[PDB]
């Protein structure tokens, strides 16, 4: 019954530094209930550092020591998570997790409850709003069959975007991607979509883009291509 | 250096170090 | 440190199979072991912890084995929402205290061949200079599949980049999307582009085209 809130996404350029927070929502709190964990994109677990009771020690990750500090207000129920002299390979989702009772063997538990994650994105590069291209629909698409289009979502930063079909009454056939980050620094996705091929010359086909990191909204309408 | 493991047991030799995780 | 090795990376298996997951240790961490499981976008969660003990809410099919350096998690008969990814970790030793670096269970279905389609730039973007070219693999299991480009009959090499989608929750397929960028004088210079596919699920491979400039 016992939940833990954690602050919201934070962007950042190389060498500066974050401060994450965690708030439990009640029960019994010591700077020692929770410890912190990261996890980079399509990476595994990593422990950060969390806090040895009795001694309130702080003890952390040998490769972050001297960049991290773990502090805890009890009087807020609330862990924070400062990370500085940030890095590329910093960029991960930070999660904080209760510790456990630790048995016959202290000082640590297991992780029994987690936050839901803050997103921290490290990068020189700035904000900026996708360009959004038709994936239009093949002009051999099968006569009577099934036809594939699409929306490109291209070059933006920071995520996320989120994509909807005809203002989200259009689910069925829908794949919107996993973003990709390009060498240049900016993310780009597809969205698609399959539709009965005879219904391109009289049903409208939109892709509602949203980034709102910059304030960006896109609706393209996606026909086929006119012949010259 | 960090506390680590080996040391923090070693000072659990110490039964009321022990103690005060086992109140 | 103590190093966390899982195996296998992923397994493949239908609803209702047992599923066997090993992790071993570098050396013994006595039972001092637990497992989590997790989904995209959610926090881990806690299975089994200390080798074999069952976290309150965690239903029976799931139990954990081992003691020392070698520990088993089994699901008895995989339900729809177990396929995941499950991580074991080591609370005795630290700093750091470690994780295995992960198994994934996915479903195991029929074999599905991919539906191809190949989309051509916009004459919007090549105007900025940049022409990207998608190729679209919808719908198709195993995940496995190969995607290569061809531009006049050049094979391409480092300038694609491939996304896939989560397991499908209806049907248990992938889709992917294959983006090659040339820049526009780079395109201008070519007329056939194609896509060529290659699936367990197809007798032949599927090859997508278009010539640049004609409808």
């Amino acid at each position: 019954q016992v939940q833990l809130v954690q602050s919201g996404a934070e962007v950042k350029k190389p060498g500066s530094s974050v401060k994450v927070s965690c708030k439990a929502s009640g029960g019994t709190f010591k700077t020692y209930t929770l410890t912190w964990v990261r996890q980079a994109p399509g990476q595994g677990l990593e422990w950060l550092g969390g806090i040895i009771p009795i001694f309130d020690a702080p003890n952390y990750a040998p490769k972050l020591l001297g960049r991290l500090t773990i502090t805890a207000d009890e009087s807020t129920k609330t862990s924070y998570m400062e990370l500085s002299s940030l890095r590329s390979e910093d960029s991960a989702i930070y999660y904080c997790a209760r510790v456990g009772d630790y048995g016959d063997h202290p000082p640590w538990g297991w992780f029994d409850l987690w936050g839901q994650g803050t997103l921290v994105t490290v990068s020189s590069a700035s904000t900026k709003g996708p360009s959004v291209f038709p994936l239009a629909p093949s002009s051999k698409s099968t006569s009577g069959g099934t036809a594939a289009l699409g929306c490109l979502v291209k070059d933006y930063f920071p995520e996320p975007v989120t994509v909807s079909w005809n203002s989200g009454a259009l689910t069925s056939g829908v794949h919107t991607f996993p973003a990709v980050l390009q060498s240049s620094g900016l993310y780009s996705l597809s969205s698609v979509v399959t539709v009965p091929s005879s219904s391109l010359g009289t049903q409208t086909y939109i892709c509602n883009v949203n980034h709102k990191p910059s304030n960006t909204k896109v609706d393209k309408k996606v026909e086929p291509k006119s012949c010259d | 250096m960090q506390w680590n493991s080996t040391a923090f047991h070693q000072a659990l030799q110490d039964p009321r170090v022990r103690g005060l995780y086992f109140p | 440190e103590i190093v966390l090795t899982q195996s296998p990376a992923t397994l493949s298996l239908s609803p209702g199979a047992r599923a066997s997951l090993s992790c071993r240790a570098s050396q013994s961490v006595n039972n001092f072991l637990a497992w989590y499981q997790q989904k995209p976008g959610q926090a881990p969660r806690l299975l089994i912890y200390d080798a074999s003990k069952r976290a309150t809410g965690i239903p029976a099919r799931f139990s954990g084995s081992g003691s020392g350096t070698d520990f088993t998690l089994t699901i008895s008969s995989l339900e729809p929402e177990d396929f995941a990814v499950y991580y074991c970790q080591q609370r005795t030793n630290w700093p750091p205290l470690t994780f295995g670096g992960g198994t994934k269970v996915e479903i195991k279905r029929t074999v599905a061949a991919p539906s191809v389609f190949i989309f051509p730039p916009s004459d919007e973007q090549l105007k900025s200079g940049t022409a990207s070219v998608v190729c679209l693999l919808n719908n198709f299991y195993p995940r496995e599949a190969k995607v290569q480009w061809k531009v006049d009959n050049a094979l391409q090499s480092g300038n694609s980049q491939e996304s896939v989608t989560e397991q499908d929750s209806k049907d248990s397929t992938y889709s992917l999307s294959s983006t090659l960028t040339l820049s526009k004088a780079d395109y201008e210079k070519h007329k056939v582009y194609a896509c060529e596919v290659t699936h367990q699920g197809l007798s032949s491979p599927v090859t997508k085209s278009f010539n640049r400039g004609e409808c």
